[PDB]
């Protein structure tokens, strides 16, 4: 089991600001990391794989990096479209775990 | 020097066979069946729509654009006879360029 | 023969002998405790923790009748890996590795493995093993490690030891990342030594893994009369992975050099800068102290003394010289 | 066109024994890794087991695994996660998702959830 | 179909020299800047140059290997007549290598050029 | 070496039999690899060239540094004792009750200043 910790729990923000999320593996991760979205009374969707690849479809404005084992996901200007919880994946291992969410809510 | 087979992969199941590159935007296949008097073009998503192609008396030329997509890969190869090494050949982009000769 | 390692601290010999009924282990820090088990029909396992004890070496040895070549190579510590194969047994080297972060440094302990009828000897250099997994999958009868021969131990041992390989790639890849992003960001001192240490690490782990790589060929390709037919398809995969691994060593070992070069190139801008620097101060301050050593001369008669206000008059030539000085740079943004 | 479906899920007895369905449409789940992730009321996703049915190959969350077992046919198209024994801490939203496998370096590889079911409440 | 794979390996080629000729381009844009301005990124460039032709080099080579195979080892999949042509493309995959070995020694010359021009800052 | 094994295996004389040929193919490629393992190697070594070029530099940039960091602290902190050494009498304050704190005091805090811009960027 390795356990992805991923802060703020909850966020608020404002439409058209900058909003970034971190989540920290505690284990060695190599770069198996992604990012999902859920709306509450929805399936998640794929924003962001391989800690930095953006997956088809997705608004340009979704960014993901990298610093060793600190993964941050970044939203370049937030949209009434965007607020939603947040959770990052590691799939390192083939028992594949996920974060405990991080909420967006509009100021 | 040694008899072709898959290799095994630390982290993968054993008859996993992983596009290796990074661009997993563009899927399309395309066909130019051609011959001394007529010629046909179609793209086409279907994978089915180009295998009966296999049996032409007459040159065609398949066209598959986004070799992210493993399905077409496999399936197509499956169906011509492609060995797995050999796909699994294509779907490795970190390689270089070679040519290998079967029967 | 000597023993030419660096850690003597403490000896320890567990035996392992497992079977398809029944399991048994004991530790001990004796050595006619793992003498019968060279008559042993079931499959044992002899790992001497402690390899500075010549005497319990070579007294094994003896009892085995092994060559004394393999003793004074398994004494031996600075080698690369490497396979020997002969009539009664096989021989194989192999070097475990530990990784320790806030301070970059890799520890490698060579162990050697001798194999035999239906027993495996290992040989580690100090204290603190690889095989633990292994150890679990015997004690508590998980998957087929049980109904085996030793060749199946063997095995057990080498992918277990190319499985912390693997850890150890993911340790440097961290490393890696954020070295990149350090040189990327602010490069220094500590920046350019950590990517010294880190390119002779890679180093190491390179002349480390490629003879390892030609070990498994060898064994599975050799197919000596020790290790089963079906024994080979193990030793294939686990020479798989260790292609992975090299490959992976290979691409990080450019990716360093790329860092290091990138930085290296801009040597000469900073030269250009200190040496700037060096000669803005010189060249105002030499005028500065001809001036100022010119009036000091203690002479009987000197021509300021009968001069008024003189101190104002030298401090406004010294200043405006430093002025014209000063402007005098500039012409191409010297400063 | 490629979507996933999954169905059997519904009230149980607690210590009894559930199945879900998990039916395919646009691929085959001969080259795909399927996944199952669940979803606790007032809770975050937690991942449960996944299947890749070309091999067999088959993993298990460690709080899950012993009692649940996963399976599929390539016949039916279909993918199968068998609850056995089930507790009070199992109800959740059940999810079905396909995955891919991308390429990060020689040693490492990693895995995507593309695409999503819609959930089966249990 | 042979005929079909010779015409795609020709126009992979023809792009070859396309590319070589762009990179000469940029060697010359490199070479008036180190000449006139040498600041710290034109280095930058340098070695990105250096490091693109390493890659050229690296997968022109093995190229070659492969249309001298289609010219010489004649599998049973060519029908023997359209070798010739096959032996055109060797030929062309010949010029690309020896071009791109020339660039790079041109690169190595700016290296060189612009250690110059700084140390010739520095001397003043 | 590539050419003679190439030439062994596809002019095929009547003096090689050929079921020996395969074998000729095989150390034709292993050929093959080592001349791109050669010139890897010659890649390196011009590499290693320029390096020992940068690293010599390096190390005079050390000691440009260190001359620097002690002409630039003690230059002008020297003229500062060497010109009250001039022999002037129309100056009335030197001849004022002191205790002298004022020089050693400017000395000490120019000192200090200049180490504590020299930490920044450290040349030290
Ligand atoms: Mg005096």
């Amino acid at each position: 089991d390795i356990q992805m910790t991923q802060s703020p729990s909850s966020l608020s923000a404002s439409v058209g600001d900058r909003v970034t999320i971190t989540c920290r593996a505690s284990q060695s991760v190599s770069s198996a990391v992604a990012w999902y979205q859920q709306k509450p009374g929805k399936a998640p969707k794929l924003l962001i794989y391989s800690a930095s690849s953006l997956y088809s479809g997705v608004p340009s404005r979704f960014s993901g990096s990298r610093s060793g084992t600190d993964f941050t996901l970044t939203i370049s200007s937030l949209q009434p479209e965007d607020f939603a919880t947040y959770y990052c994946q590691q799939s390192s291992s083939s028992l594949i775990t996920f974060g405990q969410g991080t909420k967006v809510e509009i100021k | 020097m040694e008899e072709k087979r898959l290799s095994a992969k630390k982290g993968l199941p054993p008859g996993t066979l992983v596009y290796t590159g990074k661009y997993r935007e563009d899927f399309e296949i395309e066909v130019m069946n051609y011959s001394i008097e007529e010629f046909r073009e179609f793209k086409t998503t279907d994978v089915e729509s180009v295998l009966p192609f296999r049996d032409s008396s007459t040159p065609t030329w398949i066209n598959i654009t986004g070799i992210h997509r493993t399905d077409v890969v496999q399936r197509v190869g499956e169906f011509f006879g492609i060995h797995p090494l050999v796909l699994e050949d294509i779907l490795n982009v970190h390689q270089r360029p070679k040519v290998e000769f079967f029967e | 023969l000597v023993y030419t390692g660096k850690y003597r601290e403490d000896f320890e010999i567990e035996v392992m002998n497992y079977s398809i009924e029944e399991f048994r282990e004991f530790k001990t820090t004796d050595v006619e405790s793992v003498l019968p088990f060279r008559d042993s029909s079931t499959p044992t396992w002899i790992n001497i923790t402690g390899i500075h004890r010549t005497d319990v070496v070579q007294r094994v040895g003896e009892f085995f009748g092994i060559h004394p070549l393999v003793l004074e190579d398994i004494l031996n510590v600075h080698q690369r890996p490497k396979v020997e194969f002969f009539e009664n047994y096989v021989f194989i080297v192999l070097k475990m590795f530990t990784y320790d972060k806030n301070l970059h440094e890799l520890e490698s302990e060579q162990v050697s493995l001798i194999l035999t009828k239906n027993c495996v000897l290992m040989f580690q250099e100090k204290i603190g093993d690889v095989f633990d997994p292994v150890r679990e999958r015997i004690r508590y009868n998980r998957g087929i490690i049980r109904k085996k021969r030793a060749d199946y131990l063997l095995y057990s041992l080498i992918d277990a030891l190319v499985d912390d390989y693997f850890v150890l790639l993911e340790k440097i890849d961290d490393e890696i990342d954020v070295l990149e992003e350090e040189v990327l960001e602010r490069p220094e001192k500590e920046t350019v030594q950590r990517t010294h240490q880190l390119k002779r690490n890679l180093v190491e782990l390179r002349k480390t893994i490629w003879p390892l790589r030609e070990v498994l060929s060898s064994l599975y390709r050799d197919v000596p009369p020790l290790i089963e037919k079906e024994t080979v398809p193990y030793f294939r995969d686990v020479y798989d992975h260790t292609i992975q691994i090299a490959d992976t060593v290979e691409t990080f070992r450019d990716i360093v050099s790329g860092l290091l070069d990138v930085y290296l190139s801009s040597v000469s801008n900073k030269t250009n800068e200190v040496m700037k620097v060096l000669t803005i101060i010189a060249t105002i301050f030499m005028p500065l102290t001809f001036i100022a050593g010119i009036y000091g001369m203690n002479f009987e008669y000197m021509p300021e003394l009968r001069w008024k206000w003189g101190y104002p008059v030298v401090l406004a030539v010294m200043g405006v010289i430093a002025v014209i000085m000063v402007v005098y740079f500039k012409k191409k943004k010297w400063l | 066109e490629v979507q996933l479906v999954e169905s059997g899920g519904g009230l149980v007895q607690p210590g009894g024994s559930l199945r879900l369905s998990c039916a395919a449409s646009g691929f085959n789940v001969s080259y795909y890794s399927i996944h199952w992730v669940r979803q606790a009321p007032g809770k975050g996703l937690e991942w449960v087991a996944s299947i890749s049915s070309s091999s067999g190959s088959t993993s298990y969350a460690d709080s899950v695994k012993g009692r649940f077992t996963i399976s599929a046919d390539t016949s039916k198209n279909t993918a199968y996660l068998q609850m056995n024994s089930l507790r009070a801490e199992d109800t959740a939203v059940y999810y079905c998702a396909r995955s891919y496998w991308y390429y990060i370096w020689s040693y490492s590889y990693g895995n995507a959830m593309d695409y999503w079911g819609q959930g089966t409440l249990v």
